[PDB]
């Protein structure tokens, strides 16, 4: 007898996915390098109390739980104090000055994108108002429509002005001044951290707009802070920290781009 | 050219597994249709699909592809005799004399 | 094993039975309780006394909440540190202790309970004939009109509330049988004195067979025709008319799990084609055990052609990152008890990391496979290992005999003769014999660790062992550093719980090895659940997400529900209470949650006939009770008057479809309602 | 004991794990002197050294400072012979023992059977083949026109014919292949009715195809009938293929049971014949077969550890025996010089050295003092030889500048986008040779500095387009062997490395399919043996190290077809000429017995 098999006409499915910024891009130096040492450096500041100084018995038990020996702790409890006492941006905010009331650690946000996000349709707006987007070619990612994920290391408010903080370590081969204003921004363009804080600000802007009654971007926003752990030194306040404020005209068009 | 298509089969073998690669091999070579045309070949095809199910079963447990080939060769030397490893009944045997 | 099973009951005794442990703390015994309760009261009494000797805090979940309710009973309205408002969403089962603490918490913080119930009326039980006076309170609606039980005061006496127990008829029989969980729960919610309950119910206009059942469960009515009298037994028109074109509720009989999911892939394509807007994210497939169907889910969805391919995401699957790294390390902890068979040591070389530490290349392992075979390496590693098993010492067929046989052949040709009474192995005299030196460095490390792991050590002496064994036997890479860190994280957390509990007795390695096997496999990953591919995962209690298309697999009798037997000495199973949770009632209530959650189509599939011996199987009693309620409450338009039972089985046979045994069966490709979308077997069927 | 002490040597990388485990098993629990003596024996045997003399192990001047841990163990007993022979791990050869101590040289039974088989085959089992001297002289007179003076090529043909086993020694470009054609032509013409089966063999397929073409051009220069041209050998194959060496196992299809079916066998470039292959070839030879070896005494492969030909031609400097000098005088029709004294009769009579060839004058001055060496590289310049004094790093960069000039024609053909076949022939026009492996001057040193000089200059940007690659280890599957070169380019089907088969057909190989590859812009002087290069440059370090030797610089100069260049210090180069490679093999000691 005769027989046939049905064939689907319309496309089997479109792109709807939930992805983070990882799905888009796709002596302190002697510290070990890898995913395990990086997660330990982050685990330190996770439960760390900023106001109280560092206890050597606490550092010994943290490295003991992580498997490290006692060779570290004498070099750690010192370097940790240098990170918490380092001033930030213009206001000179020290990490130890933050009370637990203003502390928010490990924020997980879901940022929906409505229309499909096209690479070329994005980087043109990015490179327009952002000087850091001039270097490197345009970002390359497939059309994505769905929810966006991300993890904010620290969010705090000081003098009625919110800030954004993130932790990076990496840098296996460098110790000295090779962390600088030109070199740190050079690696920000290399690892494509540009879009990362631009998407983090759009997130934080929408959260502050949603949570705070009568919110304004220019008034309450203090900018972005990228803290490089191994780059923090007692000699140079500029080494290890990176601060940049969005143009406030980029987020206005960015929020409209993702809304429709 | 045969090395090229067998390389493409190795890619699907690595990205998916045993069952999807054997599915693509049977679809490209058209052996599934040729076996049903051969007399007594449907009994041959029932064993190929059943092995492809057991290799997908043991393929999920062992991620190493060479350990998968060693698992198959080990079971070929000594039969496991397990009920799940027993030969399934051929289709249409309901109309055939039952011994 | 006893210490773990008892710690699980004391944890359940904390939550659900705080008064028991309160009596056992003083030493008194509860009157009218099951046997074995004798020896359990001191074991808890000593536990509170032993943890008091260690200096750890005395406060615990049992005795704490009573003072917590009392301190919030009389106090100021503004205690510090508490949040403004709290939400409870998706949780359909809570113990009475938590609801008592939340009731006293309502005097300060505003708590909103989000609770999904199938019936808009009150289907719960009743305490006493005087308790219904407190249940006569109105339920506020968005229409501001008060809502009360149906029939008003007539349904209270009625036949509904009967004897000293709860509701009898309970309206729809589907809600009474399956809803045994939500029964006690809605009974505990209505018991709160200060709670303000308000309802918002969207009426489901019956059209499809699915909306017909959701209606009957919502309005709490019995649409099944029992045929009490011959006048009712004859005319079948009094049932609800069923359209033959309704795909909402369908039942499918398959042969094996392979052919079952392969048919599901064809029916999901027919549902995506038949509707203009259908998102695979909105489609869910629930399986009894996801681990058994996981290879078949991945096979049929990974072998689909490009145009036929659809994205899929498996969830609740046990998280496994690197399989060999975890399995070999567990086999490394068995070294003191291992016989060191030649195939086992070569299985340790199967891992590329263990070979990279000793720099044995993959091309060189093929030489070791033939050398170990030809050089006579079979039995254990050393001669001392042979005597340790109380087997007579030989001196041959050992890793030391083989290595010496291989190393002697490198220096001296086999034609010379015997030396120690070990014949030289001539196969490698050259630069290829360097691999024998790398293999000999492996067995040296295997000989050192097997002697060190035999002696029992205190918990503090087992901490460095994991870190010293990993770096010695393995050379980490970018991929395996994540799995090896999860080993040290789980290994050190187990000892940290032992050192935190002050256990100073020596422990054997066999205890920590089996403890690693249990804790490592329990890790799962939910990350891919809602990611937007079609959702595949096992049925999880308390998790109900409304979906358009809901599928069910593995409904065979005895597979579902999931049978977990009590420990048998547990006292809670002897005298059950309201808020007691059992896995049987969880899965039975899950089948009801999946029935109400589907907003468009419902897919239920099970194996009717086993594909191996061609025997008869049976669906779960839940599916059997459903198909019985469908046929009795509905009739086909062909015969409006036939008979009650004859129209019943006619509807049940119409919704049940029996798929063929093999994919190349020509019946699948016949033009009609069910037609396979697979083009690969089209030339095979022709 | 010394066990844990030996475990540090693995971390110190002074010993391989094969040497340590072989030392623990064989020596066992005996004195630590026996344990480390088998440890350094397995180490030297791993590097290719045949034996381990006891005088080198005793002196503190030896390497591997782990040796300094012996003074705390051996306790300065001063007797290595009494301590080692007492243990069961060392014997005099009577018992089946792994290690054998005979002439003060300790070494494995494998090396002992190979040394005994090789030294005996040259001393014994060989028979003097007696043929008519008048007829043999008339044949050689028709091959060689000039009878007025003594011809070394005429003696080489007379010695090879009159003796079953013989070796013809001479430098590159001295007419060795032409002398072989005269030997093979006179061999077929000698026996008209008797069966003549000739086989051509080489350790490498490269020099094998070099033997077939060169023997073909020389044989067509002589007249022969159709029966003689029928007995002319067809082609040469690798010595491993001739013996039928299986890729997977070590077994041979011939060995003692099945002899090679042959009349005469000619092995070209015998310098690359290590002691294992010479001993494996001897047992495969029947009693009626004559074998002829080709090579030079000063080639580095002859003096390398494990080599045979190096110690064989070492006795050729003494000359022929007094009697053979009279017998060869009646054959060649000239006056053949007689060597002074009697050392080894059978060995000296089976050897011949061809002294007739800027490359030739320099190489001849290498064996002499440095006064003739410095004078030859200096005056008149020969147009084939240049010298650049290299001390400071500024002359080290100019070294890389002229290194580009040699690759100038090659680098352009890469950037001109030519075909792979012509570029394969083009990479043979220039090569770099360096003594050391590592350091500022060496294989590891140059490859980094050279590729860095390729980044500074824009010639080629970086598998990079146009890169030459050499194969580090032999591969039986792909048909390519160690010492062979390839060119990687995109033909439009993909990026693939191409090789030239002996049949002339090109063979494409994917970059991931090569078993081993390395940057060939500089080569190790030992790995370039047998290959030909139109232009060559030698790189020697400013440091003074024994690694630089005479036979290394010799094989660097002989590696150039015509053009050659040198960058070295007059102090370092000339002093290295005086230093020669030391061989520990006990073969030359058995010939004196």
């Amino acid at each position: 007898a005769e027989l046939n098999a049905k064939t689907l006409q319309r496309l089997p499915g479109d792109n709807w996915r939930v992805t983070s910024y990882s799905g888009l891009q796709q002596t302190p130096h002697q510290f070990p390098r890898g995913a395990s040492p990086g997660t330990f450096l982050h685990s330190l500041f996770e439960d760390l109390d900023f106001t109280q100084p560092v206890d050597p018995n606490w550092v010994r038990e943290k490295l003991e739980l992580g498997g490290f020996e006692s060779q570290w702790e004498p070099v750690l409890t010192e370097w940790i104090t240098a990170v918490l006492q380092a001033p930030l941006n213009e206001t000179g905010v020290s990490l130890s000055q933050l009370s637990a009331r203003n502390k928010q650690v490990e924020m997980e946000f879901y940022l929906p994108i409505s229309e499909p996000l096209i690479a070329s349709q994005l980087d043109t707006l990015i490179r327009q108002f952002d000087p850091l987007s001039a270097g490197c070619p345009p970002l390359e990612f497939m059309q994505v429509r769905g929810m966006l994920k991300g993890f904010i290391d620290l969010v705090f408010r000081h003098e009625g002005r919110y800030y954004l903080l993130d932790y990076k370590s990496n840098w296996l081969g460098e110790d000295s001044s090779a962390y600088t204003q030109q070199a740190m921004a050079a690696a920000m363009q290399a690892h494509r951290y540009d879009l990362q804080y631009q998407l983090y600000t759009l997130a934080l802007h929408r959260y502050l707009r949603h949570r705070i009654a009568d919110y304004d971007y220019e008034h309450h926003f203090g900018g972005v802070i990228y803290l490089f752990l191994r780059g923090v030194d007692k000699e140079h306040p500029q080494q290890g920290i990176y601060t940049t404020r969005p143009n406030a005209g980029l987020i206005a068009l960015m929020d409209e781009m993702f809304a429709g | 050219v045969v090395v090229e298509e067998f390389d493409g089969y190795r890619q699907i073998w690595r990205k998916r597994g045993v069952m999807p690669m054997l599915r693509a091999l049977m679809s490209a070579r058209n052996i599934a249709e040729n076996l049903l045309a051969t007399a007594g070949g449907e009994r041959r095809l029932t064993d190929i699909l059943h092995i492809s199910e057991l290799l997908q079963e043991a393929g999920t447990q062992l991620e190493s592809e060479h350990a998968l080939v060693r698992w198959l060769s080990q079971h070929i030397l000594e039969p496991d005799s397990n009920a799940s490893s027993q030969q399934m009944r051929l289709e249409s045997d309901k109309h055939l004399v039952q011994i | 094993q006893l210490s773990s099973k008892a710690a699980d009951l004391f944890d359940q005794y904390l939550v659900y039975r705080p008064d028991w442990l309160a009596q056992w703390e003083t030493g008194h015994l509860v009157e009218g309780l099951g046997e074995a309760q004798a020896w359990q009261a001191p074991l808890w009494k000593a536990l509170v006394e032993y943890t008091h000797q260690l200096g750890q805090p005395r406060w615990h979940r049992a005795n704490l909440y009573q003072r917590f309710i009392e301190t919030l009973e009389s106090a100021t309205t503004c205690p510090p540190g508490l949040p403004s408002r709290v939400f409870i969403c998706g949780i359909s089962a809570l113990p009475p202790v938590y609801l008592q603490a939340l009731q006293a918490l309502g005097k300060h913080i505003e708590i909103h309970l989000l609770f999904t119930n199938p019936c808009r009326y009150y289907w719960g039980d009743i305490k006493d004939p005087a308790y219904l006076a407190k249940l006569l309170t109105r339920q506020r609606r968005h229409s501001f009109e008060d809502r009360e039980l149906p029939l008003f005061r007539d349904s209270e006496n009625a036949g509904q509330l009967f004897n000293s127990d709860g509701e009898q008829d309970v309206g729809n029989p589907l809600l009474a049988s399956w809803g045994k969980l939500g029964r006690d729960y809605i009974y505990l919610l209505s018991d709160l004195e200060s709670s303000q309950e308000l309802d918002a119910f969207v009426d489901v206009t019956p059209d499809n067979l699915l909306h017909n059942i959701q209606s009957d469960i919502l309005e709490l009515e019995n649409r099944a025709v029992a045929g009490v009298n011959i006048e009712e037994f004859s005319r079948s028109d009094n049932k609800r008319p069923l359209d033959p074109l309704d795909s909402s509720i369908t039942f499918h009989v398959c042969h094996s799990p392979q052919r079952e999911v392969e048919v599901l892939h064809d029916r999901l394509l027919a549902m995506l084609e038949e509707d203009p807007t259908l998102t695979p994210r909105d489609i869910i497939v629930m399986v009894a055990d996801i681990d058994s169907y996981s290879p078949f889910i991945q096979a049929v969805f990974g072998s689909a052609p490009a145009d036929r391919y659809l994205p899929y995401a498996i969830s609740d699957r046990r998280a496994r990152q690197s399989h060999p790294v975890l399995e070999a390390f567990i086999s490394l902890l068995s070294l003191p008890d291992s016989r060191f068979v030649s195939e086992d040591v070569l299985a340790l070389l199967d891992v590329p990391v263990l070979a990279a530490r000793f720099d044995i290349t993959e091309e060189g392992l093929r030489y070791l496979r033939q050398w170990v075979n030809e050089s006579g390496i079979r039995w254990g590693i050393d001669d001392d290992n042979v005597r340790e098993l109380e087997l007579p010492a030989t001196g041959q067929h050992t890793w030391r005999f083989g290595l010496t046989r291989m190393l002697l052949g490198y220096a001296m040709e086999s034609a010379q003769g015997e030396w120690q009474s070990v014949l030289p192995y001539d196969e490698s005299s050259g630069l290829i014999a360097e691999l024998v030196g790398h293999l000999a460095s492996l067995l040296m490390q295997l000989n050192i660790w097997r002697r060190g792991l035999a002696q029992e050590r205190p918990l503090e002496e087992w901490l460095p062992v994991c870190r010293d064994m990993l770096n010695a036997f393995f050379l980490p890479d970018a991929e395996t550093e994540a799995a090896m860190t999860l080993i040290e994280q789980q290994w050190q957390a187990i000892i940290a719980e032992g050192l935190g509990a002050q256990y100073g007795d020596a422990v054997p390695l066999s205890l920590l090895r089996d403890e690693l096997a249990q804790r490592l496999d329990q890790e799962r990953i939910s990350q891919r659940f809602l990611a937007g591919p079609v959702n595949i995962c096992t049925l999880m209690p308390m998790r109900s997400i409304p979906f358009k298309v809901v599928c069910l697999l593995g409904m065979n009798d005895g597979v579902y529900p999931r049978q977990l037997a009590p420990l048998g000495f547990d006292l809670m199973s002897q005298k059950p209470k309201r808020g007691d949770r059992s896995r049987r009632d969880d899965d039975r209530y899950l089948f009801l949650e999946a029935l109400i959650s589907a907003q468009q189509k419902l897919y239920i599939s099970y194996i009717g006939r086993s594909i191996q011996d061609n025997s008869e199987r049976f669906p779960s009693v839940l599916v059997q009770e459903l198909i019985d309620y469908i046929g009795q409450s509905h009739y086909l338009p062909g015969d409006e008057a036939l008979n009650c039972d004859e129209s019943e089985a006619r509807v049940k046979a119409h919704l049940t479809c029996l798929h063929t045994r093999m994919p190349f069966d020509p019946q699948n490709y016949q033009p009609g309602e069910r037609q396979s979308y697979a083009r690969e077997w089209l030339p095979a069927a022709s | 004991k010394l066990q844990k002490q030996l475990l540090e040597a693995v971390e110190h990388k002074q010993l391989r794990p094969l040497d340590v485990q072989f030392a623990l098993t064989v020596a066992g629990d005996e004195h630590p002197a026996v344990t480390l003596a088998a440890a350094l024996l397995s180490h030297d045997a791993g590097e290719g050294h045949v034996c381990l003399p006891l005088s080198r192990l005793e002196n503190n001047e030896a390497s591997h400072p782990l040796l300094a841990t012996c003074v705390s163990e051996i306790g300065e007993l001063q007797n290595w012979e009494e301590c080692l022979l007492a243990s069961q791990a060392v014997s005099r050869g009577d018992e089946p023992t792994p290690m054998i101590l005979c002439g003060d040289r300790l070494y494995l039974n494998r090396m002992w059977c190979n040394e005994r088989t090789v030294a005996r085959f040259f001393n014994e089992v060989n028979h003097a083949i007696e043929v008519d001297e008048a007829l043999l002289a008339q044949t050689l007179d028709k091959l060689f026109p000039v009878s007025d003076e003594i011809n070394w090529q005429k003696v080489a043909a007379a010695v090879a014919l009159t003796r079953r086993i013989s070796v013809i020694s001479g430098g590159p470009g001295t007419g060795k292949t032409t002398t072989v054609a005269k030997l093979l032509a006179a061999l077929i013409q000698m026996a008209d009715g008797e069966r003549c089966r000739i086989r051509l063999a080489a350790p490498t397929g490269k020099a094998a195809a070099r033997l077939t073409e060169s023997l073909g051009k020389a044989l067509r220069q002589l007249p022969l009938t159709d029966e003689q041209k029928k007995r002319i050998p067809e082609d040469a194959s690798t010595l491993h293929r001739l013996l039928g060496a299986q890729p997977g196992s070590q077994r041979l299809r011939h060995h003692a049971g099945n002899p090679l079916h042959l009349d005469v066998l000619v092995v070209d470039e015998a310098s690359m014949i290590d002691l294992p292959m010479m001993s494996r070839l001897i047992d495969a030879l029947p009693d009626h077969a004559r074998v002829i070896f080709l090579g030079d005494r000063d080639q580095l492969a002859s003096v390398e550890a494990g080599a045979v030909l190096g110690d064989i031609c070492a006795y050729a400097n003494a000359g022929f025996t007094a009697e053979r000098a009279r017998q060869l005088s009646r054959l060649t029709g000239t006056h053949v010089p007689a060597g002074t004294g009697t050392e080894a009769a059978s060995l000296r009579d089976s050897l011949c050295l061809l002294q007739k060839s800027g490359i030739g004058q320099l190489a001849a001055a290498i064996n002499r003092g440095d006064k003739t060496a410095v004078k030859t590289v200096f005056q008149q310049d020969f147009t084939d030889i240049e010298k650049r004094l290299l001390q400071s790093g500024e002359d080290y960069i100019a070294m890389l500048e002229e290194a580009l000039a040699g690759y100038g024609r090659y680098l352009d053909l890469l950037q001109a986008r030519a075909e792979p076949d012509l570029i394969i022939q083009a990479f043979n026009e220039y090569q770099l040779l360096c003594a050391l492996r590592e350091g500022p001057f060496g294989v590891a040193g140059l490859n980094e500095r050279i590729e860095q000089f390729m980044q500074q200059k824009r010639k080629i940007h970086r598998w990079y387009e146009g890169r030459p690659v050499m194969i580090a280890r032999n591969d039986s599957a792909l048909g390519l062997f160690n010492g062979d070169i390839g060119i990687a380019l995109d033909r439009g089907q993909g990026t693939r490395v191409w090789f030239a088969m002996p049949d002339g057909n090109i063979k494409s190989v994917q970059p991931s399919r090569l078993p081993e590859h390395e940057t060939t812009w500089a080569m190790t002087v030992h790995k370039s043996q047998g290959s030909e290069f139109d232009h060559a440059a030698l790189i020697l370090p400013s440091q003074r190290t024994p690694v630089v030797t005479r036979e290394l610089v010799y094989t660097a100069v002989t590696r150039a077809r015509r053009r050659l260049s040198l960058y070295a210090d007059e102090r370092i180069l000339s002093a290295a000429i005086a230093t020669r490679t030391e061989r520990r093999s006990g073969l030359a000691a058995l010939f004196s017995s």
